[PDB]
RNA sequence: UAUUAAUCUAGAGUGUGGUAGGGAGUUUUGGAAUUUCAUGUGGAGCGGUGAAAUGCGUAGAUAUAUGAAGGAACACCAGUGGCGAAGGCGAAAACUUAGGCCAUUACUGACGCUUAGGCUUGAAAGUGUGGGGAGCAAAUAGGAUUAGAUACCCUAGUAGUCCACACCGUAAACGAUAGAUACUAGCUGUCGGGGCGAUCCCCUCGGUAGUGAAGUUAACACAUUAAGUAUCUCGCCUGG
RNA sequence: CAAGGAUAGCACCGGUGAUUGGAGUUAAGUCGUAACAAGGUACCCCUACGAGAACGUGGGGGUGGAUCA
């Protein structure tokens, strides 16, 4: 799970965390549900807007490659 | 958050207020007219419309309680500022 | 107020031209400035758009009039030297806090127990600790109590007591 | 004494007070409180001259301005209440007013009944001798 | 009980700090899809239900790849999850706005309930206007079982659709449950904060599914996430 | 100034009809059994289009539904 929550700062954003993300996003450029990723409520919703971002932001596929 | 800190610490009704009839309905206002130029500018905006009228509703009984309640605390803010 | 840039610059291309046309976009913006002059180097594009098999990236960090980025992100999105904007703020779902800071202990501790790395420690990442002591700092609490005690009569063995001797 | 988030201000206080001792009986509840209310001071006392009540306390916080009271519903050590049910006739909305000439016994005379007549209050029996009448509150037994 | 001067602040919020969320009006791009058009290939088929046919193809159809493009909306992100006036909210981003949640030992001095009247939005279908129509699509045309197949099966196919103005006003709009006030065992957990505390376990308050005793009930069953108990008002039903 | 009173556009109430729609009412007439089976189509509500009709049908909403942990 993302080492955010065991941190402690309620928030995260893009800053080329792209390592964790490979621990929530399947080999197949699709985003597990909460259940895979292991955030709580809060981090997970800020991992989803994040990987959504990274879509628009070509960091991650949609589907294509 | 337009105005949190400006009308309520500014204006002193009694001797001293953090909240109370008056600033909170002068605050209101301000919000009020923050809100109708905002829904002019976007006039697709309808829970702004509830939450305006529900406050000017809660500033007239506010004022309609503090007629008898208090002899005169009230006489700076019963108008509308719109037209 | 605080902004922090993402940027997504068109294709293939050179590391300072792309830096000079971002520094060009980012004039766009009115007021919104303050730039630190820093990148993060060469990352290439995971997926071909139709032809863009690689692109570079740049950060930018600054603070302006909240009003002046909307502009920024029309012009930086049509113009073909950035593609992606991206945008940090409140709106996007926020946990900041300058004063939270002294909670990175916690970060030191969890890099070393995310993965335990010694073969004695070979425990669960999703374990517990218990070190446990319940702080709460939030009760909203009152203190009543009492003085005058008229009617002396209480109820503390409420529980019946019944059916003596039986034959 | 307060049982858990303090009590604000209700419609009115006998219905605050009829709602905390229905969940007393429902749901093993004992010590019940009340916000500040000298009818409810009233009322708490004379039902402890009546027998039927425990011990009464009015309570303050921090500050000594405002108020609430306290009382034990009546309980025996074998869990029994000694009030089972209240009925309230004067309502908020409807005040209703019976002078002396309108002060019958409480379905058979077994019950208590509550007038709040001139100050304080005063039970309609006793106050069928003074040729008292008023408005009734509550009937209770 | 309406109350006077003062009032008491325990509420309404509000000084303040922390504060999470698909809340939303507004504005942007990106992914590609889709089918085509310039491009060439290539040999022999496509359509489909229970089976076929209607319906398409050598004058080059399938399929093909990039270039370019129209409308159009964004696989997953989607939870003992949250935000929600209802209707709902998820490719993102941000302007703005709203609602909060936790805590403030605090203030006007309780300054608030329902709602005649007034105001507001309102899933979606569809409508006149101007434009667009990519895509499917009723009605159905044709065809398959058929005693009938009109409903259910397949293809061709337009109204429709779609963007905005104006009109839409209803839904099985529900929680089959209008609210507001005050109060009432718990628990597995979990969510937002105050959090000591790698995360934690652990809680404080609000929330999120269930639970079962009182209570509730024609029974369903609900039960501190009442169909529980009391206070105030608008809507309704008196057998079909 | 009076009871009573007319010329020309209106205004109020009562009744009525060529014909016509729906409601109740014929052991038994007549299209299929649409729906109750998941009535074979899970169903229903709104709304839109047509077949002689059940009804379907285009979109949205809902559980008052099935194997089932």
């Amino acid at each position: 799970y993302c080492r955010f929550c065991a941190i402690g700062q309620l928030r995260i954003d893009l800053i080329d965390d792209l390592e964790a993300l490979k621990r929530f996003l399947s080999p197949y450029a699709k985003i597990n549900p909460r259940r895979i990723t292991g955030n709580c409520q809060m981090h997970q919703r800020h991992v989803a807007k994040a990987l959504k971002r990274a879509r628009y932001l070509a960091l991650v596929p949609f589907v294509k490659d | 958050q337009i105005d949190k800190n400006g009308i309520i610490k500014s204006a002193q009704l009694h001797d001293k207020d953090v909240g109370s009839i008056q600033v909170q309905v002068s605050l209101l206002t301000s919000q009020i007219k923050q809100l109708t130029d905002h829904l002019l500018a976007n006039k697709k905006d309808f829970i702004s419309k509830r939450g305006l009228y529900a406050k000017v509703s809660k500033r007239k009984r506010l004022l309609k309680y503090l007629k008898h309640n208090d002899l005169e605390a009230y006489r700076n803010l019963v108008k509308t500022l719109n037209l | 107020m605080q902004y922090n840039i993402i940027l997504l610059v068109d294709g293939s291309l050179s590391l300072e031209q792309a830096n000079q046309v971002n520094e060009k976009q980012q004039q766009t913006l009115t007021n919104v400035e303050g730039l630190q002059t820093e990148y993060l180097g060469l990352k290439e594009l995971a997926y071909p758009i139709k032809k863009q098999l690689s692109a570079h990236y740049y950060r930018w960090k600054f603070s302006g009039d909240n009003q002046s980025t909307k502009d920024f992100k029309r012009t930086a999105n049509i113009n073909k030297q950035v593609l992606r904007e991206l945008i940090i703020n409140l709106e996007r779902e926020y946990g900041y806090l300058a004063s939270i800071n002294p909670k990175k202990q916690q970060l030191a501790l969890q890099k070393r127990a995310k993965y335990d790395e010694i073969i004695a420690r070979e425990n669960n990442p999703e374990n517990p600790d218990v070190p446990v002591t319940s702080g709460l700092a939030s009760t909203q609490p009152r203190l009543s109590r009492t003085e005058k005690a008229q009617k002396p009569k209480e109820e503390l063995w409420d529980v019946v007591q019944k059916m003596g001797n039986f034959d | 004494i307060t049982t858990t988030k303090p009590i604000k201000a209700h419609f009115d206080p006998v219905a605050d007070l009829l709602t905390k001792i229905n969940n007393a009986r429902k749901a093993k509840l004992m010590t019940v409180t009340t916000i500040a209310s000298k009818l409810k001071i009233a009322i708490l006392e004379i039902l402890v001259k009546e027998g039927y009540l425990a011990n009464f306390q009015v309570l303050e916080n921090k500050s000594k301005t405002k108020r609430i009271v306290t009382f034990n519903l009546k309980y025996t050590q074998r869990r029994i209440p000694s009030i089972n049910g209240v009925k309230q006739i004067s309502k908020p909305g409807l005040r209703i007013y019976r002078p002396f000439e309108k002060l019958p016994l409480v379905l058979n005379g077994l019950g208590i009944a509550i007038i709040s007549t001139s100050d304080g209050v005063m039970t309609d029996k006793v106050a069928r001798l003074k040729k008292i009448g008023g408005e009734i509150l509550a009937y209770v037994w």
